């Protein structure tokens, strides 16, 4: 009955989908063909896989995912790889030419050709699903496809489906390292469009994950696979309460509702704990107090901004494994009794707690050790506003000379939209200021 | 000792735009709240005067 | 899918494109017959980007070799990979240009242009979704500098939105082999700045210097020059031919590399260049690759970038690496030499990674940089053109073909305004806005 | 020269205002806590007669 | 400039003492609410506790303004110090073969 | 020429390039023009329809 | 054309329970009774008579394709709770800027809730 349909867009979307779907198949017991390991009866159950997979005639399972991209090679790799016979051919949608780091190309010219086909495929998947819980949408703010076509898909998805949740996993630009020069323009223009068509977001930048992997997992030269595994672990802990039973289960709509205080503040920051290697794991007790203390370290957030530069407004907290409510409450009380963690005034009780039984599985060839208990964290705070200020800094000092804008205009987008988007981000920053203010009369 | 404490540059065109969110009930509360906000600007941390107290 | 049509003009174009096709044939596993004898599957998955299918499991290159004198075409056809080219694509006149740009452009190139447009239309209509054209020529000659510009001007009109690269051989001023070289250079750069997407400026003197001091060859012939240039041309589109961790291609590079349409001249470079003992003593790593890439003795143009501000920089890496080392090194090189990058563009560097290493190697990297120091070549061309065109010397050859005199004047004017806007972007300040935000 | 002239006058006031505001605060609490003892003596005194 | 940073931390340490004092006073009034209703009758010492609060709020201000004038001077000290070194390299640059 | 002014001036004063409608028809990229395929109404609205 | 009501069985036919997860057509809950018989309002081959009135809307339905929809589609969810006085106006102007989207069958019909 539970149902999340995946709408992964872009190169980042496709690679994150590869990691997540390998994790899901290993968790549920699927083999790379798409079969159960035996010739088991369809009169048996373990139908938990129904939240992600769909049954066919032959007793085979098909994912509820639509990898979309506008360059052929990334999806040709998944067509040719080990999981080739797992995905339906018609689900993996590609295009002949890509936007090439151009939101304008990906929004008005190239995206508008493949809007209809992917909409039809999502419509068929939603037809298959019985009680649809939500749409999970993964993309980046730098790449032209994953910015422009994702924005346009969101805009049309809001029309086609008014109520349903559209969760947003996003790759935010890092404060220092960058794989692009024009990416402030994309990262400026996509958020102005998706400000009014979005429910929750989980922006992550790769620099902080680089720091976490180099500091905790003892890998001095990891690769994007090692980041994708961590992202897949985050999504797994999000959907665990849907999949398997728990002492206090929590849907998607619950932690959507208790995380967005105002209609233009929908930007939480993730956190996972513990992330430690086997050699370190052999030496440390891993208890609820330890992991919940590690979740609040400003050296563990995968967004390069310190919560000590702001105030938390909401905190969704997701425990998993061999955990006990009494110890959870003791740990949260200890967290509360600390001045280094500061809350806003109109949020006296700012926690939403969920508990799941099954420990997270371990993928062979991964990085993490096998641990009996873990925790995910989704904190909405105003310490994100400095990141928006830095993005405005870079966008303004590029936009003064009117650089790179000939590309967009020649594609066919008006130039006043640049000014309008920058003004709306200024308005959003001032909104963050106003909700950060305290009132004492 | 390097002494760095400043805000990243923004163009004066995009300034002075009013906010889109109005939360406080009355402007009488708003002005007092923002006045009290201005005063801690030498003791707040990070940037944009939104941190926790220094020390 | 995403095809490239290769224009080849002049003797320079023919020899360097011959080496270029040899390099890609060895990279993709092609025998002198033309068949595929490779072992890996990725070697024949996207081979349609440059090749076309022929019966017997044959692949014919998507190349157009154009020349006004038949003597070069014989050497190209009798070379090592000579018979791979389809004979109908060879297009050649019967009379040369004599290093006369006017002869190549107006009188004699006007007859070959119809047939070569027919052949390039043949090859453009063959492919389904053509990305564009990549042309190879020299500016100090008679046909590549001459009728090559006519080709560029006509096919820009016929196929506007497609991409065009030009691997132009510019004149070195320190060493030269032609007296009338400045005239052709200045009458060609105007056509380049008006109708071209990207231009890579390669200099034979720079290549000679690199072969002298880096590879330490006793005898540097033209083969090594062409091999270096062709390695660069392969490193540009390797990410289009092969999959990687972070993909990119030519339009991505152009969009993130050209801030305004007038400034499209780049200095290229190749990272792993070592001799015998150098190979023995040197461990091929990412920081060493970045260090040698940014060493100014490694550049293959004739302009030191310690005399200019690096407008934008691109690196396309080759092999299987860890992206943390790549990004850390590029942040390090951005922070250290702080003054050498313009300040009104944060993160002036654009990166790409392709998995397949070049054949014979475990890692490699390619640099494409736009800096203002490239105006050092236009200043030198303009001075040597002033000294010549002042006295109306060698002018009867050009004016006998039927051109007027104001063409030199307007070419020099446009060249001068190009370098003027380059210096305006040179001495530009970031924390300042005016004259456009008055509204 | 100008900032050096400006600095020395400024630095003394920061040190001078530091000690006085430290000194004033301790005077506030001693007088205030004395009155609480002054309320204690009367309540103990009335308790005797009760 | 170096002297100013320690004068900056010296005053900020006192600002916590001003802040700690404001908690001490408000803590006491809560305990002053614990007394039974016979003792709950307001007295003169309650006015003194209110008198302590107004001062600490006003003493908070002088230390608040203490640092705001400290910051603006401290930035101007940096820029002059910055450009002074910048200008030094200009004249030092033509003596590079000299002893200097 | 104050090229920084002119380059800004050419961008700000101008119009977009209108894209022609194109639709993709298959799980791999297949661009087709939309105004002649018969998906767009075209002939029904124009002309002396029914006369 | 019309969507009737299965009365006590209308729970089985509701759009979400039929796995149609989108905006759906409304259902006529009450039926009125007509007395007497019916006049003829069309010629042969279904031509409406000169006297009978006709609707003025489009005779070919109302679909809006991708290349016909506006470039800035406003959201369905409009919740004017904490918005300022002008900001609620500006969003509402964006809602009502394009009447052809609202009248379109595929077009959005947004709900507006709260006030500044
Ligand atoms: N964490 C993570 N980030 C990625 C991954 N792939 C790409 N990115 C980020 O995405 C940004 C650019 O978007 P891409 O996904 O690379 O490319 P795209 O989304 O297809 O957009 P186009 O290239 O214009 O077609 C880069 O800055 C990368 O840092 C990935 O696999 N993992
Ligand atoms: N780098 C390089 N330069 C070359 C090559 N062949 C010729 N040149 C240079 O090109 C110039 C002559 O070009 P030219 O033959 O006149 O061009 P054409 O008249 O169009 O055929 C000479 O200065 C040579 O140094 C080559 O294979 N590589
Ligand atoms: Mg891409």
């Amino acid at each position: 009955m539970r149902e999340c349909i995946s709408i992964h867009v872009g190169q980042a979307g496709v690679q994150i989908g590869n990691a997540c779907w390998e994790l899901y198949c290993l968790e549920h017991g699927i083999q790379p063909d798409g079969q159960m390991p035996s010739d088991k009866t369809i009169g048996g159950g373990d139908d938990s896989f129904n939240t992600f997979f769909s049954e066919t005639g032959a007793g085979k399972h098909v994912p509820r995912a639509v990898f979309v991209d506008l360059e052929p090679t990334v999806v040709d790799e998944v067509r040719t790889g080990t999981y080739r016979q797992l995905f339906h051919p018609e689900q993996l949608i590609t295009g002949k030419e890509d936007a090439a780091n151009n939101y304008a190309r990906g929004h008005y010219t190239i995206g508008k050709e493949i809007v209809d086909l992917v909409l039809d495929r999502i419509r068929k998947l939603a037809d298959l699903c019985t009680g649809l819980q939500g749409f999970l949408i993964f993309h980046s703010f730098g790449g032209g496809t994953g910015s422009g076509f994702a924005s346009l898909l969101m805009e049309r998805l809001s029309v086609d489906y008014g109520k349903k949740s559209k969760l947003e996993f996003a790759i935010y630009p890092a404060p220092q390292v960058s794989t692009a020069v024009v990416e402030p323009y994309n990262s400026i223009l996509t958020t102005h469009t998706t400000l009014e068509h979005s429910d929750c977001a989980f922006m992550v930048d790769n620099e902080a994950i680089y720091d976490i992997c180099r500091r905790n997992l003892d890998i001095e030269r990891p690769t994007y696979t090692n980041l994708n595994r961590l992202i897949g672990q985050i999504v797994s802990s999000i959907t665990a309460s849907l999949r398997f039973d728990g002492a206090l289960n929590v849907d998607l709509t619950e932690f959507q509702t208790n995380l967005v205080p105002y209609p233009r503040i929908h930007f939480p920051l993730a956190t996972y704990a513990p992330v430690i290697s086997a050699e370190k794991a052999y030496h440390e007790q891993l208890s609820v107090a330890e992991i919940t203390n590690a979740c609040f370290e400003p050296a563990n957030q995968m967004v390069k901004c310190d919560p000590r530069h702001g105030k938390y407004m909401a905190c969704c907290m997701l425990y998993r494994g061999d955990v006990v409510p009494k110890d959870v409450n003791a740990a949260i009380a200890t967290i509360k009794t600390k001045r280094t963690i500061q809350f806003v005034d109109w949020c006296p009780t700012g926690f939403k707690v969920g508990i799941n039984y099954q420990p997270p599985t371990v993928v062979p060839g991964g990085d993490l050790a096998k641990v009996q208990r873990a925790v995910c964290m989704l904190s909405n705070t105003t310490a994100i506003a400095e990141a928006w200020a830095r993005l405005d800094h870079k966008f303004d000092l590029m936009y003064a000379k009117r650089a790179f804008v000939h590309w967009y205009v020649g594609e066919g987008m008006e130039e006043g939209e640049f000014s309008e988007a920058r003004e709306d981000l200024a308005a959003l920053e001032k909104d963050y200021e106003e909700v950060g203010v305290d009132s004492v009369e | 000792p390097p002494v760095k404490l400043d805000a990243l540059w923004h163009m004066p065109h995009f300034k002075k735009v009013a906010s889109h969110l109005a939360t406080f009930p009355t402007e009488a509360d708003r002005q007092r709240a923002l006045k009290a906000h201005k005063e801690e600007y030498a003791v707040r941390q990070g940037t944009l005067r939104m941190g926790n107290y220094t020390h | 899918m995403r095809e490239i049509v290769h224009l080849q003009a002049g003797q320079c174009g023919n020899q360097i494109g011959a080496k270029f096709w040899e390099v890609i044939s060895d990279e993709h596993g092609i025998d002198p017959t033309g068949t595929y004898h490779g072992d890996s599957d990725l070697q024949l998955e996207r081979i349609n980007v440059y090749y076309n299918e022929a019966t017997g499991g044959k692949y014919v290159p998507r190349a157009v070799l154009v020349d006004l004198e038949p003597g070069t075409m014989d050497s190209v056809r009798s070379g090592p990979f000579g018979q791979i080219f389809r004979p109908d694509n060879f297009v050649f006149g019967q009379s040369g240009a004599g290093n006369n740009w006017a002869k190549g452009h107006y009188t004699e190139g006007a007859e070959l242009v119809d047939s070569v447009l027919d052949v390039v239309r043949k090859e453009a209509e063959s492919c389904d979704c053509l990305q564009g054209f990549q042309l190879t020529h020299s500016l100090g000659g008679g046909t590549g500098s001459g009728m090559g510009t006519l080709l560029i001007s006509k096919i820009r009109e016929e196929y506007p939105d497609r991409i065009m690269n030009t691997f132009s051989v510019v004149p070195s001023p320190k060493v030269s082999d032609t007296v009338v070289e400045p005239y052709n250079a200045t009458l060609s750069v105007h056509q380049l700045v008006e109708n071209t997407d990207e231009t890579y400026c390669i200099d034979n003197e720079a290549l000679y210097d690199i072969c002298f001091r880096t590879l330490k060859l006793t005898t540097p012939t033209y083969g090594d020059l062409n091999h270096l240039v062709s390695a660069t041309m392969s490193g540009v589109t390797t990410c289009l031919r092969f999959p990687g961790q972070l993909n990119a291609d030519l339009r991505k590079l152009a969009v993130n590399m050209v801030p305004f349409p007038r400034l499209h001249f780049f200095m290229p470079g190749f990272a792993p260049l070592t001799s015998r003992g150098s190979q023995q003593y040197r461990a091929l790593t990412v920081p060493e690759l970045t260090q040698q890439m940014f060493d100014a003795k490694n550049m293959m143009a004739a302009c030191d970038p310690r005399h200019g501000r690096y407008l934008t920089v691109a690196a396309v890496f080759r092999g299987r690496m860890s992206m943390k080392e790549v990004d850390e090194q590029m942040l390090n090189v951005q922070n250290k030499n702080s003054s050498y990058f313009v300040e009104w563009i944060p993160n002036n560097v654009k990166t790409a990674v392709c998995d397949i290493p070049p054949r014979g190697l475990k890692m490699s990297a390619t640099f494409i940089g736009n800096s203002t120091a490239i105006q050092e070549l236009f200043k030198r061309i303009s001075e040597q053109f002033t000294a010549m065109f002042r006295r109306k010397a060698f002018l009867h050859w050009y004016t006998g073909e039927g051109m007027d005199e104001m063409e030199f004047t307007e070419a020099e004017s446009n060249m001068n305004d190009l370098v003027s806007e380059y210096q305006q972007y040179q001495d530009a300040t970031a924390e300042e806005e005016g004259e456009f935000e008055e509204e | 020269k100008r900032l050096l002239m400006e600095s020395k006058d400024i630095l003394t006031e920061m040190a001078k205002n530091e000690v006085d505001i430290q000194n004033q605060q301790q005077e506030i609490s001693n007088r205030v806590c004395s009155s609480l003892a002054q309320k204690m003596r009367e309540t103990l005194e009335l308790k005797e007669r009760m | 400039l170096r002297l100013l940073l320690r004068q900056r931390e010296a005053t900020d340490r006192r600002l916590s003492e001003v802040r700690k004092g404001l908690l001490i006073n408000q803590q006491s009034v809560k305990l002053r609410g614990y007394r039974p209703k016979c003792e709950k009758i307001p007295d003169k010492a309650d006015s003194l506790l209110v008198w302590e609060k107004k001062e600490l709020k006003s003493m908070k201000r002088k230390m608040e303004k203490d640092m705001e004038i400290s910051e603006d001077l401290l930035k101007a000290l940096a820029s002059c110090r910055d450009t002074l070194d910048f200008y030094c390299q200009e004249r030092l640059q033509a003596v590079e073969l000299m002893n200097q | 020429k104050n090229f920084i002014n002119t380059n800004a001036a050419d961008v700000i004063m101008g119009v977009a390039k209108k894209p022609k409608p194109i639709y993709v028809d298959k799980r791999t990229g297949d661009k087709h023009d939309l105004e002649t395929s018969g998906l767009f109404p075209k002939y029904i609205n124009k002309k002396d329809y029914g006369i | 054309a019309t969507n009737y009501s299965a009365n006590q069985y209308e729970k089985a036919y509701l759009p979400t329970y039929l796995q149609n997860w989108s905006p759906a057509r409304p259902t006529k809950e009450k039926i009125a009774a007509h007395e007497g018989y019916t006049q003829i309002i069309a010629n042969d081959r279904g031509h409406l008579l000169p006297s009978v009135p006709r609707s003025k809307a489009s005779p070919w339905g109302s679909f809006m394709g991708t290349w016909q929809m506006p470039l800035k589609i406003p959201p369905a969810k409009v919740t004017l709770t904490a918005r300022t006085t002008t900001a609620a106006d500006n969003l509402t102007k964006w809602i009502h800027k394009n009447p052809d989207l609202l009248n379109a069958c595929n077009g959005l019909r947004p709900e507006i809730s709260g006030k500044p």
